[PDB]
């Protein structure tokens, strides 16, 4: 009902706009709309209320307007804090909802130079093999941009079952990291020679090996 | 300061019935309209409902009618999302905000309670050691880690040396795996010249099932 870009992008003071596009029944019919910014782990905070006031708190670079059936925040002079998620939100007479909340945007403050992943390859423990299990932990660290593939390979054949891995999410130093799991029984583990992680990030590959032999 | 206080975080399975709760403080609880919104793993926000305490009014969302009750308790500044018989798919965060009306916006968010619903029951991690040796070693710094298995629910802790080492320390967010329960790993970079003289031990708390686990991690 209230349709956002799913991902907003700038580089430190730079402006950026977020668009909020509603129907007839809502934005079109002139009810307000408000804004809301949900920093990563926190709860959503109010960030603009009545098209364009501003709560106390709230920093001036913060801006919102209304134009027929969208609305659009501004953020000028983006800096590293505003990096987090945005809502737009109103009433929509049809519906019946005193509140539509909006699609979401994520802004992202590309203000970082490029970093090389650092990645790390461990075996299984022999104490998980005695509980007769065996996972292989692939960690990807220190890279931007926050886009990674992993691929895994048993003596350079491409294994797809039994993998698990995270999203990418910021280090402490703002750079990316990322992890992958491959779960394997022991007989798994030992009938081959060879366990591969393969890390592609932005052209470039990073191959890590693991041998039962170790 | 004004403040919405939310109950803490539920852990159930699919059939059960839970009611979650909302204490307004430091403002008259009957001069504002409370409301509930919903926000899934990875998704966006919903809103569900919104309750006026002084009289009970109560409006749903059309997407939330029937499938959920809200209520309140003006007598002790409270309000309630309760359910008859959970779903899995109502895992997700709950949020208590309070609404100021006929402008209808929020101006006062609680911090979310986490509801888990799952087939699962709550269980303690395994833990084993991301051992470092050559492999993780590369000029002088070497990486070490901890990998807690098979821990429901959600969230575990990870420490090292008791809080004393916090420079390098990466602890990863969780996979679920398809038995339902969550695996993650921690890592640390420490110097090369300490692998046989500093002992590193990485302190894992699960407090939903009251387990806490300390595992020294060794060279080879």
């Amino acid at each position: 009902v209230l349709t956002q870009p799913p991902s907003v992008s700038g580089a430190p003071g730079q402006r950026v706009t977020i668009s909020c596009t509603g129907s007839s029944s809502n934005i079109g019919a002139g009810y307000d709309v408000h804004w809301y910014q949900q920093l990563p782990g926190t709860a959503p905070k109010l960030l603009i209320y009545g098209n364009s006031n501003r709560p106390s708190g709230v920093p001036d670079r913060f801006s919102g307007s209304k134009s027929g059936t969208s609305a659009s925040l501004a953020i000028t002079g983006l800096q590293a804090e505003d990096e987090a998620d945005y809502y737009c939100q109103s009433y929509d007479s049809s519906l019946s909802a005193l509140y539509v909340f909006g699609t979401g945007t994520k802004v992202t403050v590309l203000g970082q130079p490029k970093a090389a992943p650092s990645v790390t390859l461990f075996p299984p423990s022999s104490e998980e093999l005695q509980a007769n299990k065996a996972t292989l932990v692939c960690l990807i660290s220190d890279f931007y941009p926050g886009a990674v593939t992993v691929a895994w390979k048993a003596d350079s054949s491409p294994v797809k079952a039994g993998v698990e891995t995270t999203t990418p999410s910021k280090q402490s130093n703002n750079k990316y990291a990322a992890s992958s799991y491959l779960s394997l029984t022991p007989e798994q583990w030992k009938s081959h020679r060879s366990y591969s992680c393969q890390v592609t990030h932005e052209g470039s590959t990073v191959e890590k090996t693991v041998a039962p032999t170790e | 300061e004004v403040q919405l206080v939310q109950s803490g975080a539920e852990v159930k399975k699919p059939g059960e019935s839970l009611k979650i709760s909302c204490k307004g403080s430091g403002y008259s609880f009957t001069s504002y309209w409370i409301g509930w919104v919903r926000q899934m793993p990875g998704k966006g926000l919903e809103w569900m409902g919104i309750i006026y305490p002084g009289d009970s009014d109560t409006r749903y969302s059309p997407s939330f009618q029937g499938q959920v009750t809200i209520s309140a308790d003006k007598s002790i500044s409270t309000a309630y999302l309760q359910w008859s018989s959970l779903k899995a798919s109502d895992t997700a965060m709950y949020y208590c905000a309070r609404g100021v009306a006929v402008d209808w916006y929020f101006d006062l968010w609680g911090r979310g309670t986490l509801v888990t619903v799952s087939s699962a029951s709550t269980k303690g991690p395994s833990v084993f050691p991301l051992a470092p040796s050559s492999k993780s070693t590369s000029g002088g710094t070497a990486a070490l880690g901890c990998l807690v298995k098979d821990y429901f629910p959600e969230p575990v802790t990870v420490s090292w040396n008791s809080g004393a080492l916090t420079s390098g320390v990466h602890t990863f967010p969780a996979v679920l795996q398809s038995s339902g329960l969550y695996s993650l790993s921690s890592v640390v970079t420490v110097p090369s010249s300490s692998l046989g003289t500093q002992t590193y031990i990485c302190n894992v708390n699960h407090k939903p099932s009251n387990t806490k686990v300390d595992k020294r991690v060794e060279p080879k």
